[PDB]
C-alpha cells in the first residue's frame, strides 16, 4: 500500500448555547426498510458511515425516495434541524465569475472530483450531531443507528468545508503551475491552459498524480461536454460569449407572473444585447403582491417590449477579456431615466453590455443621473477586470466642467472624452451669481389656509406690475412654488426674482430638469426660456419691503 | 512578551461580518506581497471555512511615500469590541496639546506587531484578499498580534509605551505626547529647529526600544472659532441690504440681541434689487451694535464627552471648502476654512477627502477622539471613490446631505 496524506479536518460548533437534533424518526414501509438497510450497509463498507451504540440521544430522520423510470430507492437524510443548530461558516462561493472578465484558454478539460468529495473527513467531536436510526422490521428489534465520517450531502457545513479542502489541496499546484488556470464548480474541475494540446494532458494528469498523493481518484467527466459549456446561464464557447438563448414569449394576456419573468430575461439579456429597456413593462410592477392579476399593457409598455425583440431578434456574443488591451466603456441616455452602455476594448466587439435606471426621486437631473451610471459601471468593472474603464459619454467638456466647478456638492468622474451621440446631456439653466442691472425685480409671495386648502399666490415689482391669484386645493409650499410661476410668466428675458420660500430655493438649487411635481416642471419649463434669472432669498416677516407688501396681499 | 491580555467584544454581539468591497488588481497584488511577508513574520495566518467574519481591507500610500501599505477598515469590530477602560479609569485628554506651538504626528503603528493577540478573539480579525472576478476563492487570514486600526491595540499596548516612553518623558518636561491608535502627537513649544531634533531624539530613543521615518507637523495656535463679519460698504444696493439682514437673522438664532429692524426699513417700498439704498444713521447704530456684539464669543458653549462631534463642511468653490465642528446645532466648538488642497485642484472628492482627514487630525488634537462627518456628496460617489486618496490610519463616520443648506452662503 502506497501512503496517502490525510485531509486536514476543519473544527466544526454548533452555534452557541444550541444542542444537537432530536428528531423523532417516521414509519417507514418495509419494502423502505429494506433499502435503506442495503444502501447504508454499502456506505459503512466504503467508511461513509460507522454504527453506534444507544448512548447517542442524537437522532435526524432518514427517508426513501424513488424516481419514475429509475426503479431504486435512494437515502435521503433530513438535515434541516441539524442545519438551524450548526454554526455559520464562510461560504465562499457565493459569487460566480463573469465570462467577459475571463480570457480565452487553448484547451480546457474537466475532471470528476465526486469520488473526492467522500475523502473529506467530518471533524471527530461534530459526528455525532448527525445520528440517524433505520427503524426495524416491524419495530421488534433495535432500530439500527449509524453516525457519518465524511461531509454529508444537505448539511450546511459541507459546501464550504469541501470546497475549502480542495482548494488547499490544489494551491500548491497552482502556484508551481502558472501557466495555467483551475476553477471549481460542483464536483467538477476545470483546468485551461494556452500552451499546446500535448503539453496540457501531461500538466492535466501530472495533476492527477498530484491528487494521488490523498488518495483521490479523478477520471474524465463522463460524456464529456463538447462546447458550448452551458453553466450558470451562460453559453461558453472557445471564442465567444453569449448567454443561453432569450425567446420572449407571445401572450394575449400577461399577468403579474408572466410579466416579472418577462423581465427577468430582459434583465439577463441586457449584459449582452445593447439597448434593452426594461421601465415601461418594468413599471406595471409597482405594487401587487397577486401574482396572477392580469394588468393591461400601456401602449409604451407594448412599444418597449417591441423595441426589445427586434433586438432579440439575432443572437449577439460577447468578446473574451485581452488584459493587453484597454477597457472603455460607452454610456447612452435613452429616455425617461434609463440609460445603456457598453463596455469593449476594440471597435464593434462588446465584452458586455448593461444598462441603468434612475434612482427614485422627487427631482432630478440628467448629469446627476449619467454620474450615477459612471459610478455604477465603475465598480462593475473594478469587480469584473480589477481596473476602470475609459469612458466615453454623451456631454461636451465644457458642460461637465461648468457643472461640477458650480454644483453645491463634490462630484467626480474618472478619465472620460465626449462623444457626439445624441441626445447629448446638457445643462438646460444657469441662474446668474448677481442681481441683474436693467431687469425687473419681482418680489414673490404665496399662503394658504391650511384648514380650507384655499390660498393666493402673487407677485409686485419695481414697476408697479402686480398680480395676484386666488387658487383652491393648495399648500403653503405650493403656493410659494406657484407665485415664482406667476413671476417667470409675466417678465421678460431677464429677471430678479425676491422670494422667502426655503423650500422653493432648496429645490431649485439643486438645479433638477424634470420633476414628479407639474408645477416644478412648468417652473422648469419657464427658466429654459428665460435668458437671465437671478433667485434672491430674504427671510419672511422682517418688514423687508416689496416682500412684506406681497406677504400682506396673499395671506387671506 | 508572551501573555496574553484577555479581551472579548460586548453583551450578545457576534464578530464583524463586514463584506469585502472590491479592489483594482494593482491594490490586490500589493495586498498579496504584503501579506505574503507578514505571514512569514508570523503576524497572520491562513484561517478556515469555521470562521465566517469578515473585516474588509484595502491598500493606502502614506503622505509623500511610494510603497504600498495594507489598511484595514476596523470600524465595525471596533464598534463590537468591549469599552477598553484602558488599562485604566481612563487618561485625561492632554488639553495642552491643542496649545502648544507645534506638534508632530509619528506612525508608531509597527510596535503593536511585536506583542501577541489573545487567542480567543483572533478569529474576530479575519478578513479577505478579494480575487477579481471570482476566478479564485478569497484569501482568508487572521490576525496573531496587535493589529493596527483596532481600538484594542493602544489600550493593550499602553504599559508598554508609557515604559518605553519615561525616560524621555523625564529628561522633557514640557514636551506633551498624546497617543491615538497607530499615532503618537509630539507637540513642543521651541522653535522648528530643535522641534526636528528632539522629535528625531525621540524617534531615535524608540529604536533603541525596539519608526517609517516620517512625521507631520502641526499648529494648533489657530484653532478657534472664526467669527462671523459683516460687510463694510460706502455704498448698498437693495440686495446687499437684503444678504446682510439675512445673515443677521441667521446670525441671531447664536447670538443675543441681534437686530434688523432698522436695517429692514431701510427697505421700504419695492425697489430694484440693484438700487443704492443710503444707510440711516439708526440704521448705521444697529449694524454697528451688530458688529460688537458678534466679536465676543457665544454664551454658554461646551464640550461634552458623552455626545458625539458633529462636523459639516460646504463646497465653497476655487478649492475652498469651509467647516463646522459642534455637538448642537449653533453652539460651534471650531470652525474653520480650507483653501487650495495639493495636488487635487481638478478632482472634488480627492479635496474632500483631504479635508475629512485634515479636520479628523484637528479633532483628534483638541478632544481625543474624531467626529461623525454631514457630507456634500452623493453616497455612491463617495464609497466608489474616497479609498482612493485616503492616508491615515484611522477612518471616521459620515453622513451624505442631499439638500443644499441655505447657510453656505453665511460662511462666505
Ligand atoms: C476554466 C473554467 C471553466 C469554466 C466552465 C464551467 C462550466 N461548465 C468556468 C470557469 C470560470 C473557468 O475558469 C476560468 N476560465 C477562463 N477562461 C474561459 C475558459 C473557457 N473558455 C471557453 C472554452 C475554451 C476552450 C475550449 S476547447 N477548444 O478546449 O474545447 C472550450 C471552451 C472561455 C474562457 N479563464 C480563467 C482565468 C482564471 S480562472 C479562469
Ligand atoms: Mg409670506
Amino acid at each position: 500500500m502506497v501512503p496517502i496524506s490525510p485531509i486536514e479536518t476543519v473544527p466544526v460548533k454548533l452555534k452557541p448555547g444550541m444542542d444537537g437534533p432530536k428528531v423523532k424518526q417516521w414509519p417507514l414501509t418495509e419494502e423502505k426498510i429494506k433499502a435503506l438497510v442495503e444502501i447504508c450497509t454499502e456506505m459503512e463498507k466504503e467508511g461513509k458511515i460507522s454504527k453506534i451504540g444507544p448512548e447517542n440521544p442524537y437522532n435526524t430522520p432518514v427517508f426513501a425516495i424513488k424516481k419514475k423510470d429509475s426503479t431504486k430507492w435512494r437515502k435521503l437524510v433530513d438535515f434541516r434541524e441539524l442545519n438551524k443548530r450548526t454554526q455559520d461558516f464562510w461560504e465562499v462561493q457565493l459569487g460566480i465569475p463573469h465570462p467577459a472578465g475571463l480570457p480565452k484558454k487553448k484547451s480546457v478539460t474537466v475532471l470528476d472530483v465526486g469520488d473526492a468529495y467522500f475523502s473529506v473527513p467530518l471533524d471527530e467531536d461534530f459526528r455525532k450531531y448527525t445520528a440517524f436510526t433505520i427503524p426495524s422490521i416491524n419495530n421488534e428489534t433495535p432500530g439500527i443507528r449509524y453516525q457519518y465520517n465524511v461531509l454529508p450531502q444537505g448539511w450546511k457545513g459541507s459546501p464550504a468545508i469541501f470546497q475549502s479542502s480542495m482548494t488547499k489541496i490544489l494551491e500548491p499546484f497552482a502556484a508551481q503551475n502558472p501557466d495555467i488556470v483551475i476553477y471549481q464548480y460542483m464536483d467538477d474541475l476545470y483546468v485551461g491552459s494556452d500552451l499546446e494540446i500535448g503539453q496540457h494532458r501531461t500538466k492535466i494528469e501530472e495533476l492527477r498524480q498530484h491528487l494521488l498523493r490523498w488518495g483521490l481518484t479523478t477520471p474524465d467527466k463522463k460524456h464529456q461536454k463538447e462546447p458550448p459549456f452551458l453553466w450558470m446561464g451562460y453559453e461558453l464557447h472557445p471564442d465567444k460569449w453569449t448567454v443561453q438563448p432569450i425567446v420572449l414569449p407571445e401572450k394575449d394576456s400577461w399577468t403579474v407572473n408572466d410579466i416579472q419573468k418577462l423581465v427577468g430575461k430582459l434583465n439577463w439579456a441586457s449584459q449582452i444585447y445593447p439597448g434593452i429597456k426594461v421601465r415601461q413593462l418594468s413599471k406595471l410592477l409597482r405594487g401587487t403582491k397577486a401574482l396572477t392579476e392580469v394588468i393591461p399593457l400601456t401602449e409604451e409598455a407594448e412599444l418597449e417590449l417591441a423595441e426589445n425583440r427586434e433586438i432579440l431578434k439575432e443572437p449577439v456574443h460577447g468578446v473574451y477579456y485581452d488584459p493587453s488591451k484597454d477597457l472603455i466603456a460607452e454610456i447612452q441616455k435613452q429616455g425617461q431615466g434609463q440609460w445603456t452602455y457598453q463596455i469593449y476594448q476594440e471597435p464593434f466587439k462588446n465584452l458586455k453590455t448593461g444598462k441603468y435606471a434612475r434612482m427614485r426621486g422627487a427631482h432630478t437631473n440628467d448629469v446627476k443621473q449619467l454620474t450615477e451610471a459612471v459610478q455604477k459601471i465603475t465598480t462593475e468593472s473594478i469587480v469584473i477586470w480589477g481596473k476602470t474603464p475609459k469612458f466615453k459619454l454623451p456631454i461636451q467638456k465644457e458642460t461637465w466642467e461648468t457643472w461640477w466647478t458650480e454644483y453645491w456638492q463634490a462630484t467626480w468622474i474618472p478619465e472620460w472624452e465626449f462623444v457626439n451621440t445624441p441626445p447629448l446631456v446638457k445643462l438646460w439653466y444657469q441662474l446668474e451669481k448677481e442681481p441683474i442691472v436693467g431687469a425687473e425685480t419681482f418680489y414673490v409671495d404665496g399662503a394658504a389656509n391650511r384648514e380650507t386648502k384655499l390660498g393666493k399666490a402673487g407677485y409686485v415689482t419695481n414697476k408697479g406690475r402686480q398680480k395676484v391669484v386666488p387658487l383652491t386645493n393648495t399648500t403653503n409650499q405650493k403656493t410659494e412654488l406657484q407665485a415664482i410661476y406667476l413671476a417667470l410668466q409675466d417678465s421678460g428675458l431677464e429677471v430678479n426674482i425676491v422670494t422667502d420660500s426655503q423650500y422653493a430655493l432648496g429645490i431649485i438649487q439643486a438645479q433638477p430638469d424634470k420633476s414628479e411635481s407639474e408645477l416644478v416642471n412648468q417652473i422648469i419649463e419657464q427658466l429654459i426660456k428665460k435668458e437671465k434669472v437671478y433667485l434672491a432669498w430674504v427671510p419672511a416677516h422682517k418688514g423687508i419691503g416689496g416682500n412684506e407688501q406681497v406677504d400682506k396681499l396673499v395671506s387671506a | 512578551p508572551i501573555e496574553t491580555v484577555p479581551v472579548k467584544l460586548k453583551p450578545g454581539m457576534d464578530g464583524p461580518k463586514v463584506k469585502q468591497w472590491p479592489l483594482t488588481e494593482e491594490k490586490i497584488k500589493a495586498l498579496v506581497e504584503i501579506c505574503t511577508e507578514m505571514e512569514k513574520e508570523g503576524k497572520i495566518s491562513k484561517i478556515g471555512p469555521e470562521n465566517p467574519y469578515n473585516t474588509p481591507v484595502f491598500a493606502i500610500k502614506k503622505k509623500d511615500s511610494t510603497k504600498w501599505r495594507k489598511l484595514v477598515d476596523f470600524r465595525e469590530l471596533n464598534k463590537r469590541t468591549q469599552d477598553f477602560w484602558e488599562v485604566q479609569l481612563g487618561i485625561p485628554h492632554p488639553a495642552g496639546l491643542k496649545k502648544k506651538k507645534s506638534v508632530t504626528v509619528l506612525d508608531v503603528g509597527d510596535a503593536y506587531f511585536s506583542v501577541p493577540l489573545d487567542e480567543d478573539f483572533r478569529k474576530y480579525t479575519a478578513f479577505t484578499i478579494p480575487s477579481i472576478n471570482n476566478e479564485t476563492p478569497g484569501i482568508r487570514y487572521q490576525y496573531n498580534v496587535l493589529p493596527q486600526g483596532w481600538k484594542g491595540s493602544p489600550a493593550i499596548f499602553q504599559s508598554s509605551m508609557t515604559k518605553i516612553l519615561e525616560p524621555f518623558k523625564k529628561q522633557n518636561p514640557d514636551i506633551v505626547i498624546y497617543q491615538y491608535m497607530d499615532d503618537l502627537y509630539v507637540g513642543s513649544d521651541l522653535e522648528i529647529g530643535q522641534h526636528r531634533t528632539k522629535i528625531e531624539e525621540l524617534r531615535q530613543h524608540l529604536l533603541r526600544w525596539g519608526f517609517l521615518w516620517m512625521g507631520y507637523e502641526l499648529h494648533p495656535d489657530k484653532w478657534t472659532v472664526q467669527p462671523i463679519v459683516l460687510p463694510e460698504k460706502d455704498s448698498w444696493t437693495v440686495n446687499d441690504i437684503q444678504k446682510l439682514v439675512g445673515k443677521l437673522n441667521w446670525a441671531s438664532q447664536i447670538y443675543p440681541g441681534i437686530k434688523v429692524r432698522q436695517l429692514s426699513k431701510l427697505l421700504r417700498g419695492t425697489k430694484a434689487l440693484t438700487e443704492v439704498i443710503p444707510l440711516t444713521e439708526e440704521a448705521e447704530l444697529e449694524l454697528a451694535e451688530n458688529r460688537e456684539i458678534l466679536k465676543e464669543p457665544v454664551h454658554g458653549v461646551y464640550y461634552d464627552p458623552s455626545k458625539d462631534l458633529i462636523a459639516e463642511i460646504q463646497k465653497q468653490g476655487q478649492g475652498q471648502w469651509t467647516y463646522q465642528i459642534y455637538q448642537e446645532p449653533f453652539k460651534n466648538l471650531k470652525t474653520g476654512k480650507y483653501a487650495r488642497m495639493r495636488g487635487a485642484h481638478t478632482n472634488d472628492v480627492k479635496q474632500l477627502t483631504e479635508a475629512v482627514q485634515k479636520i479628523t487630525t484637528e479633532s483628534i488634537v483638541i478632544w481625543g477622539k474624531t467626529p461623525k462627518f454631514k457630507l456634500p456628496i452623493q453616497k455612491e460617489t463617495w464609497e466608489t471613490w474616497w479609498t482612493e486618496y485616503w492616508q491615515a490610519t484611522w477612518i471616521p463616520e459620515w453622513e451624505f446631505v442631499n439638500t443644499p443648506p441655505l447657510v453656505k452662503l453665511w460662511y462666505q
